């Protein structure tokens, strides 16, 4: 009854609407671009105390100068994860080049919706990936930043927000960016809107933030550091 | 071609020549015979050159999965390992590659010797190519754990030179390395013909 | 109910509805036209944003150096069908050292889109092409619908709201063929503009434009490169 | 059987400051006999890079096919040209595909790198490469690169400056060069080829050379 | 076609295989069997079901099975899938055998077997095994053993057990009147007669309704015997008379 | 090959599949783990001896590595597929990397299994959740806790199966520097938070220890009903 | 394609329904009967056709699979025409690699073997056919039955199809194990006669029989004066 | 050759109601002893048996190969496998591989298990059956042994004399053998007993 | 080439071997291992050629420790024997051999100590006292002459000594320090190098 690959009277594949619903299960995730380069900020949630907080992954990098962010299902990712980063050494080793963050958003896009029932291969994936990512980075063309979604869909964004609050953060990631930000205010404003969506209060424990500049590569923020930024934000 | 590499106190050394022949016809002088798989690893390239380097560099993309994966560098023994895993795959087909691979791990310096015919073991000084009998035994009567840093450059840069004049394959340049607990450096880059003249 | 399940079920008056509904997927879509004259033919398009912060979705992309296309609808199946004409194109260079006339290259993409229609489990290609290319016969332009039914068209016009579009291309088609570029490209203007939902007006922002002609390669304007087009309307 | 044949031909290419020049001859013979005689050897890539490749043709012409799809594909993938370094990458990867059935062809790759300045790269048939100031190779390699090494590269010579070499002067060497090549190697010598790569473009220029 | 298919391997809305409870519904009727480790032996003790005036007597048994020199089964549920399980566990032994030259353990083999089953019931559209089965034999290791399995793949070691038809009866007198590590064969035996006797209330054992299994050691190698007419029906004299004297 | 997609998304975005698989899990006896100073405890719960089963026969704490281990909750297929799955992966980890393997490593590819079953066609997902405790060679302690999504974290006190939420409660109260100090004090506190579940300890419980070369720890049952009596 | 799932799934009660509706059908046909006699073993079965306008030798149900086993069923033909093929197969491969004529036990067990695969194989459905094989091996009769669930019996008298029940009944009476091969035969002969609706024409039966000398069908002349008492 | 590689010899005779079947002990590589403990008759049955000579890594791949389809031959047809049956077993295992074959050539013998009447044969590299009445030899002294057999064969002799008999051939095809022998140990096959000797044999 | 040599008694299993790497007229190492241990109670010493024997003793060992962490108890020496071999005669014939000889040594709490002789055409063998390489032709005769069954543990060591020294003496190679290794009921000992 109702095959994986099936059109509704509507014209849209049924799994593919139902993959974009489980995006708002997930935690909410922002990303931010400016010209000194693109920050990605999410929420670990921690359910209970008695979890490493650190053991919470849910940000990490594909080369030294890309960065992803993701929601939905956790171990929906660690496929899309993968085959972005293989991708990326693939084209190191063929050109000597720094893979760029169109191409592997648009690979990672591709190896989405390769799903079926008949005639595929031993084991090929069955139902679309319920997840739904962010890559930021600095290519040769500078800071850049794009959305993925469960249709193989991607656009590059200037600012976006992913995840179950993904609504009322785009509105106040809209109010306040501008094409003249800075990576600090970036970061500021960011934190920002996370702490105004979060049930719980905001603290260095309960979430992670990354940016990644032309000059320094991908960077992961330290307790520490996320110290220094929180209390004055 | 000759290539050298030795652990001592204070880190692995590397040097090696620049030639590449043709038969009997010296087909380039300038030749980088010391391959950067990384900050951390360094590979010499002996015998076939073209399968030196591209299987070195497969080896460098897998190092980097490996590190962005488990989120902590390689050891050298897995590194070695696992380039002997991926050539044994051939064996009696043709493959030439002779190669040490070197780094600081967790256990600190090390240094492997990688071979197409499958061999890999570790070891406190290597030589290998047409004139490393020639360079072996310079660095055996000058060789020492204690050796300081300069001295250590003298003798890779003697051991070389040495190889270069007795052998007929070998000459050039002799670039020379360091492998240190931050990672490699380059040391100089000296012609045979500027050592001629200082040793004699 | 249970006729628009399968793609192998044929229903009682003689129609397929899994293909209509892909048809559907089509119209859905933003709209895109295409022209030809004696000398030349152009795809101009219509790209839209999810947000205000995100960039409009490129539709027009290359195929050869005298072959173009123009999409609407899921992209993915865009992407698949843009590797096989790419894949098509490259091979008929490769063995006849020549290119792949147009007319054939669109007789592959009917083939192949065919075989999803008639197997069981496998779904239509949900996507709508405009294909521009330049044979030894002249300008071409030809349409592809879901179902592997390929038309040569003088002027067409898909997507959604694309019927005032297409009444506009059949208002004008006698000056189509005595034309000059830049009359022909702001035919094409005009028309998707009398698509637009009134209170909207053609910008840099929303707007690509494909030519290809006897001594000019396929080329996409786009961004400010296409205000020397837009400013005259 | 056997599926190979040596069809001769020499190629040349030295990088300077703004510049490259790759240059050829353009004799195709097999065995004792002589095939054709307006058969050049370098062939355009990208608009700042040439590659030049001898020894058997067909193999050469299937490599060139395969370099411009190659080529095509990366342009229509990643929304940009490539540049003289990728392109040495990927022929390093394409000629390695091989090592058990070699091409039997050799290559030289000249044009101009990202900040303006010339490169030239060098390759086995079995795909080792290194970057290079000059090379030469094919039929008159071995009686080429001696006279490069004294010129360009000022060996041997004492109590004379390092003068950087211009574009005039290489022009010179290159045509004296394929001269003398001409007048004591038969497998070359019908007429030369010389294709300037340079910021503007590249200019093609040809020479006569004495044909037996 | 999605419309035919009968989903013989997916999970019901409260994380049970229906497929398999039917599958160890099927059991549940088929002939009991009975495990007893004594301290010198293990003893199979199944009902013989087959039971009419024209059935023809061939083989050495009809419901144990040898599996090596030194191990044999019996079996409830379906005799055509016992069939096949039989063959399939008589390969892995000697696969075993092959690759290692010594005897398979028990555990050994009641693992593969039951590994078998469980990706049986995992994936493939098939309907699953319906058998469970009882195991007899000595190894190196833990000596004379007694396992068991089931449609899903577990498995389990039992000083006593009883899979098949009036299970619940059985196991709770093998409850009552079992010493752990205070049991001889014959004894055990004698246990086995009382409790079937029991459990197959149709009539009384008439040494012909049951089958009897005894796997020991003797001469250093292992012996396995399928008991007789004559001392069957002389164990069950001896039980009545045992329970005439009691009463 | 049969390929259909047992595993499919519903409206609301839902895996009922894996719904169903973690279903399975609540249906199984508790098992508990704690994480202290310098030694991991794991804790299950015995359905009943029944006086007939063969205790060895039946572990439901066991090794994957020398330095890794493991309890379940769920169905008993599964599990030991996923457990001789993992053993595999361990030990040719050992034989290409040439170092002991990692907690978090082997946990990782028991997830990507689990969800590589969760997403193939033709599989019933895994009913299983999983417990890896354990030391990596920096001897530092770890313990982390895989669903049958696929999705794995790290812990200091989980407990997972039948009647979870009540002792998760009790560890999230209880759990504090002092109870770690002490290995005794742990093994005790692990014994008493399973006691707010079982019924008769000593004869209903099998407790594990492991320390940081000391290989795996079985406490017998006179030590354990010691151990309850200190308690006491 | 063709369908990779089974179509006999186990049912609340935990039974297998398509085998019993193939039995169903087994019970729903012609009968037969087999004994064995102290000195030989004997098939029959009724081949009652539709019209004068059947050739009563175009075909047979009972058939040899060597020189010396053979088989009858009762059931339906074309299912009958599959297994008789097979079973030659499998002798023929048994003799191929032992070089020894196959034993009766074990050719049953192999038949009945492929008789299972299609309980549980994908996309089809159980053979709705019963058999009897008989053989003469190691100087001593065999008798066997296999059923479509791939059961198998060894059997002293039985009898199987439509009113089986009463044939049964009727060979419990009539079996005694000191029975000699002409008065076996002759008492098949009246178990098929017990319902037969009609008269026993020589072409309206069939017979077939094992002894040392081998299995073999009986011509009809032999069939006539066996009937004649 | 590849024979000549470890040597190794195998004999059958017959008498009245008894078999005989002797080989060699040695294993070595080309001209060098590894070992004099080799076994190279294999058990196969109540009063059957096999031996295989050639070369080493084959007789034991062989007998291990022949051993699992035995096993699996009795324990599903529930009685022992007869001469003949087993003669066309390794007729089949041997010929599977007709292009890259095992280098043995099997030698049987056993009495019947009902009759007690003698059987033996023996098997090319490739199965080609050979049933004789007298004897069989195989290894790398067969002319010798061949030599042997026919001078001291006589019809119908008792368990003693073929005893005696066999004995004598193999050791007295062995000492004009280099590359085989190293003791001898004998099989005697009768109705109810079995007799395993090993016999004086010179060790050079 | 290799050396290996291995002598059995009534309660130990002795085991030595060359700690030489050479390749082509150089002795490219001095403290190599030629011994694997199989488990806390079996030992895999191999030789043959460079690049097989790793591959082939890394499988086997990770067999051997897979099945005893799978199972809970160690396979026996025999047992492992007759796997390596039967993996070996598989590989014999197909594409792709092993060229290894192997000295396999582990002790049984019921049989005693094992040693395992195999060549590399997959044929196995048990015996007192065993050799392999070169040096096999001149130290097995010294064996012969000064070996008795119930010999001790010292005078085996003595005995290896004889060897090694006649090895020193006579033959052509050059192998100036051996390992030594002795299995018996308590595990397994690294006995310190003979050395000249």
């Amino acid at each position: 009854y109702r095959g994986v690959n099936t059109f509704s009277p509507e014209g849209r594949l049924f799994q593919v609407e139902y993959a974009i619903e489980a995006i708002k299960l997930g935690s909410t995730a922002i990303g931010i671009q400016t010209s000194e380069g693109v920050c990605l900020a999410v929420e670990k949630r921690i359910t209970s105390p008695l979890m490493e907080p650190s053991s919470i992954e849910k940000i990490v990098e594909i080369d030294a100068h890309i960065g992803c962010a993701m929601s939905g299902l956790i171990a929906d990712a660690k496929t899309l994860i993968d085959k972005a980063r293989v991708e990326t050494q693939n084209h190191w080793f063929t050109y000597n080049e720094t893979m760029t963050v169109e191409s592997v958003t648009q690979a990672v896009s591709n190896l989405a919706l390769q799903f079926g029932e008949e005639d595929a291969d031993p084991g090929a994936m069955s139902r679309p990936f319920g997840v739904a990512l962010l890559f930021g980075g600095v290519d040769e063309k500078g800071p850049q930043l794009f959305h993925m979604d469960p249709s193989g869909t991607f656009v590059q964004c200037d600012a976006r927000a992913i995840g179950s609050a993904s609504e009322g953060a785009q509105s106040s990631l809209q109010e306040v960016y501008h094409k003249s930000m800075t990576l600090k205010e970036a970061i500021k404003s960011s934190l920002i809107i996370l702490k105004q969506v979060m049930e719980e209060k905001l603290n260095a424990t309960n979430i992670e933030l990354a940016t990644v500049q032309p000059g320094q590569n991908f960077h992961m923020f330290t307790k520490e550091e996320l110290e220094e930024v929180i209390k004055d934000i | 071609t000759t290539t050298l590499a030795f652990k001592f106190r204070h880190g692995v050394i590397v040097a090696a020549d620049s030639r590449a022949t043709a038969g009997a016809y010296i087909a380039s002088q300038t030749v980088k015979k010391v391959i950067e798989i990384n900050p951390y690893l360094l590979g010499t390239m002996a015998g076939g050159a073209a399968d030196c380097s591209f299987w070195e560099r497969l080896l460098a993309r897998q190092c980097r999965i490996y590190e962005l994966r488990n989120k902590e560098r390689i050891s050298v023994a897995a590194a070695s390992k696992l380039l002997a895993n991926m050539v044994y795959q051939y064996k009696g087909m043709g493959l030439s590659m002779g190669t040490m691979i070197c780094g600081w791990d967790k256990r600190g310096p090390g240094l492997y010797y990688v071979d197409s015919e499958g061999n890999r073991i570790s070891g406190a000084t290597f030589s290998v190519g047409s004139g490393s009998v020639y360079a072996y035994g310079v660095m055996d009567r000058g060789y020492s754990y204690d050796l300081e840093v300069e001295q250590a450059y003298d003798l890779a840069r003697r051991a070389i030179y040495q190889a270069t004049y007795r052998d007929a394959y070998s000459g050039g340049a002799v670039n020379l390395y360091h492998v240190r607990e931050d990672g490699w450096i380059r040391v100089s880059s000296d012609n045979v013909a500027d050592l001629h003249e200082k040793y004699s | 109910n249970q006729y628009d399940n399968d793609v192998t079920v044929w229903s009682p008056q003689g129609r397929i509805h899994q293909i209509e509904y892909a048809m559907e997927a089509v119209k859905q879509g933003s709209a895109t036209v295409g022209l030809k004259s004696k000398t030349h033919a152009v795809l101009v398009a219509l790209k839209r944003a999810q947000s205000e912060l995100a960039a409009h979705q490129k539709k027009i992309l290359h195929v050869d150096n005298h072959i173009g296309i123009s999409i609407a609808g899921l992209t993915a199946d865009a992407r698949l069908l843009c590797n096989f004409m790419r894949q098509e194109c490259l091979d008929s260079r490769f063995v006849f050292d020549r290119p792949l006339p147009v007319s054939r290259l669109v007789s592959l993409i009917g083939s192949k889109t065919q075989i999803p229609t008639q197997r069981y489990g496998r779904r239509p290609y949900g996507v709508g092409l405009l294909i521009a290319g330049y044979d030894d016969m002249g300008p071409h332009i030809f349409q592809t619908c879901p179902s592997a039914n390929y038309f040569d068209c003088r002027a067409m016009s898909i997507g959604a709201r694309s019927q005032s579009a297409r009444t506009y291309l059949e208002r004008h088609m006698s000056e189509f063929m005595e034309c000059n570029l830049n009359e022909l490209v702001k035919h094409g203007l005009r028309a998707l503009r009398e698509t637009l939902p009134a209170e909207q007006d053609l910008t840099t922002k929303n707007v690509s434009i494909g030519i290809v002609g006897k001594d000019l390669e396929f080329t996409i304007y786009d961004d400010d490169d296409v205000s020397p087009f837009l400013e005259g309307l | 059987f056997s599926p190979y044949v040596f069809n001769g031909g020499t190629i040349l290419a030295i990088a300077g400051e703004d510049f490259a020049i790759v240059a050829s001859d353009t004799r195709l013979s097999e065995g004792f006999s002589i095939h054709t005689r307006d058969s050049p050897k370098c062939y355009k890539l990208t608009d700042k890079t040439v590659i030049g490749c001898s020894g058997f043709h067909g193999d050469c012409l299937t490599l060139t096919k395969i370099i411009e799809a190659r080529l095509k594909m990366y342009k229509h993938s990643n929304n940009k040209a490539m540049t003289t370094g990728a392109i040495a990458a990927m022929l390093s990867t394409i000629l390695y595909s091989r090592r058990f059935f070699p091409y039997y062809v050799y290559n030289i790759i000249g044009g101009l790198d990202e900040e303006g300045k010339g490169a030239v790269y060098s390759f086995d048939p079995v795909g080792s490469y290194q970057r290079d100031s000059f090379k030469a190779g094919g039929s008159a390699s071995a009686m080429l690169q001696p006279l490069l090494d004294n010129q360009v590269g000022f060996k041997n010579m004492q109590n004379v400056e390092h003068v950087p070499l211009s574009l005039d002067r290489a022009m010179r060497l290159v045509k004296d060069v394929f001269i003398s090549a001409a007048e004591r190697d038969v497998y070359t010598g019908d007429a030369l080829r010389i294709c300037i790569v340079t910021k503007e473009g590249i200019r093609e220029e040809t020479v006569s050379l004495r044909k037996d | 076609s999605r419309r035919y298919d009968s989903r013989t391997t997916i999970f019901s809305p409260e994380g049970r295989l229906y497929q398999v409870e039917y599958a160890m519904e099927a059991i549940g009727h088929a002939g009991t069997c009975l495990g007893i480790l004594a301290n010198d032996g293990v003893l199979l003790a199944a009902e013989r079901r087959n039971i009419h005036k024209l059935l023809d007597e061939v083989f050495f048994s009809e419901k144990i099975y040898k599996l090596n020199e030194d191990m044999a089964c019996s079996v409830a549920g379906i005799t055509s899938d016992a069939n096949v399980l039989t063959n399939e566990l008589r390969l892995i032994a000697q696969r075993y055998l092959l690759q290692y030259q010594e005897p398979i353990p028990c555990e050994q083999l009641v693992t593969a077997l039951c590994d078998i089953k469980q990706a049986y019931t995992q994936f493939g559209g098939k309907r699953p095994f319906g058998v469970s089965l009882l195991y007899i034999g000595w190894d190196k290791h833990y000596g004379f053993q007694l396992y068991q399995s089931d449609p899903s793949g577990n498995y389990g070691g039992w000083k006593a057990t009883c899979i098949g038809n009036n299970s619940a009866a059985a196991v709770s007198m093998l409850k009552q009147d079992y010493k752990e590590g205070e049991m001889t064969l014959k004894s055990a035996l004698a246990l086995a007669i009382k409790v079937l006797n029991k459990t197959m209330d149709v009539s009384k054992l008439s040494a012909e309704k049951v089958e009897i299994a005894t796997l020991t050691r003797e001469n250093g190698k292992t012996v396995i015997r399928v008991l007789k007419q004559k001392e069957v029906e002389q164990l069950i004299k001896k039980h009545e008379e045992e329970e005439a004297k009691a009463e | 090959s049969y390929d259909r997609a047992i595993t499919v998304f519903s409206p609301d975005g839902h895996l009922f599949q894996v719904e169903y698989a973690q279903e399975a899990v609540k249906k199984g006896s508790t098992a508990v783990g704690v994480r202290g100073r310098d030694i991991v405890v794991l804790g299950v719960e015995k359905k009943s001896v029944a006086k007939l089963q063969d205790e060895r026969t039946v572990r439901k704490i066991c090794a994957l590595d020398d330095n890794v281990c493991m309890a379940f909750a769920g169905l008993t297929a599964d599990a030991r597929i996923v457990i001789n799955r993992a053993r595999v992966e361990c030990q040719s980890h050992r034989l290409t990397v040439e170092d002991p393997v990692t907690v978090e490593y082997i946990t990782r590819y028991i997830a990507s299994l689990k969800q590589r079953y969760t997403q193939s066609n033709g599989r019933r997902p895994f009913g299983i959740s999983a417990l890896i405790v354990g030391f990596d060679f920096d001897g530092t302690p770890r313990l982390y806790q895989t669903d049958p999504s696929g999705t794995y974290h790290a812990w200091k006190a989980n407990a997972i199966g039948r009647g979870a939420k009540s002792v998760r409660e009790f560890l999230e109260k209880n759990y504090t520097d002092e109870a770690i100090e002490t290995d005794d004090l742990t093994i005790k506190l692990v014994i008493k938070a399973l006691l707010e579940v079982v019924q008769s300890g000593g004869k209903n419980i099998e407790l594990a220890v492991m320390r940081r070369d000391q290989s795996l720890k079985i406490l017998n049952p006179e030590e354990i009903e010691k151990y309850v009596a200190e308690i006491e | 394609r063709g369908y990779s799932f089974s179509l006999t799934t186990f049912s609340p009660s935990g039974k297998l329904v398509q085998i019993e509706y193939a039995l169903a059908a087994v019970a729903g046909g012609a009968p037969s009967v087999g004994i064995k006699a102290a000195n030989g073993v004997v098939l029959a079965t009724e081949k009652k056709q539709k019209s004068i306008l059947y050739d009563e030798r175009s075909v047979h149900k009972v058939e040899p699979i060597t020189k010396h086993i053979g088989l009858v069923y009762s059931g339906m033909g074309p299912d009958y025409r599959v297994l008789v093929h097979r079973a030659r197969k499998l002798a023929q491969q048994y003799y191929l690699v032992y070089q020894e004529p196959i034993p009766t036990a074990q050719l049953v067990q192999r038949v009945a073997s492929v008789m299972q695969e299609y309980t549980q194989s994908g996309g089809v459905r159980p053979f709705g056919v019963s058999l009897l094989i008989c053989g003469w091996n190691e100087g001593r009769p065999y008798l066997f039955q296999s059923d479509p669930s791939g059961a198998y019996f060894a059997w002293k008298a039985t009898a199987m199809g439509k009113n089986y029940v009463n044939g049964k009944t009727f060979l419990e009476k009539r079996y005694n194990e000191d029975l000699e091969l002409e008065d076996a035969i002759h008492t098949a002969i009246l178990t098929l006669k017990e319902s037969f609706e009609g008269q026993m024409t020589e072409d309206n039966i069939e017979v077939g029989i094992c002894n040392e000398a081998g299995f073999r069908r009986l011509t009809p002349t032999e069939v006539k004066d066996y009937l004649a008492a | 050759s590849i024979m000549s590689y470890n040597g190794g010899a195998v004999m059958a005779m017959k008498g009245k109601n008894c078999v005989a079947i002797a080989a060699d002990r040695r294993f070595g590589i080309q001209a060098q002893m590894v070992t004099t403990d080799f076994q190279k008759i294999f058990p196969m049955g109540d009063r059957l048996y096999i031996g295989l000579a050639g070369l080493a890594t084959d007789v034991q791949t062989v007998a291990q190969r022949l051993k699992f389809r035995l096993n699996l031959y009795e324990l599903k047809e529930g009685r022992q496998i007869k001469p003949y049956t087993l003669m066309s077993m390794v007729a089949n295992l041997l010929y599977e591989k007709r292009f890259g074959p095992y280098y043995t050539e099997p030698v049987i013998a056993g009495l019947d298990p009902k009759t007690f009447k003698p059987f033996i044969c023996s098997l090319d590299l490739i199965g080609c059956p050979m049933v004789t009445d007298d004897f069989v030899v195989s290894g790398t002294c067969a002319e010798q042994m061949y030599g042997m057999c026919e001078s001291l064969w006589e019809p119908n002799m008792d368990p003693d004399h073929l005893f005696e008999t066999i004995s004598q051939a193999m050791l007295n095809a062995v000492d004009r053998d280099a590359v085989s022998g190293m003791g001898v140990i004998v099989h005697i096959i009768e109705k109810d007993k079995i007799t395993t000797r090993t016999l004086k044999a010179r060790m050079d | 080439m290799e050396y290996l040599i291995g002598i059995q008694g009534p309660d130990y299993v002795l085991v030595a071997s060359d700690r030489v790497a050479a390749s082509n007229i150089v002795q490219m190492k001095d403290d190599h291992d030629k011994m694997f241990k199989m488990s806390e109670k079996i030992l895999l010493l191999c030789v043959g050629e460079a690049g097989d024997t790793v591959q082939f003793a890394e499988y086997i060992q990770k067999n051997v420790q897979l099945y005893k962490m799978r199972n809970g108890y160690e396979l026996s020496p025999t047992a492992a024997a007759n796997f390596t071999r039967r993996n070996l005669a598989d590989c014999l014939r197909s594409r792709t051999p092993y060229h290894v000889n192997l000295l396999l040594a582990g002790y049984d709490e019921h049989e005693g100590p094992a040693l395992y002789y195999m060549d590399y055409l997959a044929a196995l063998a048990k015996a007192p006292f065993a050799a392999h390489g070169y040096g096999a032709f001149l130290t097995l005769s010294i064996l012969d002459r000064y070996y008795t069954p119930t010999i001790s543990r010292e005078r085996a060591v003595e005995l290896l000594r004889k060897c090694l020294e006649e090895l020193q003496k006579r033959f052509i190679l050059n192998l100036p320090t051996f390992s030594v290794r002795i299995i018996d009921k308590n595990g397994i000992h690294d006995l310190d190098n003979i050395s000249f």
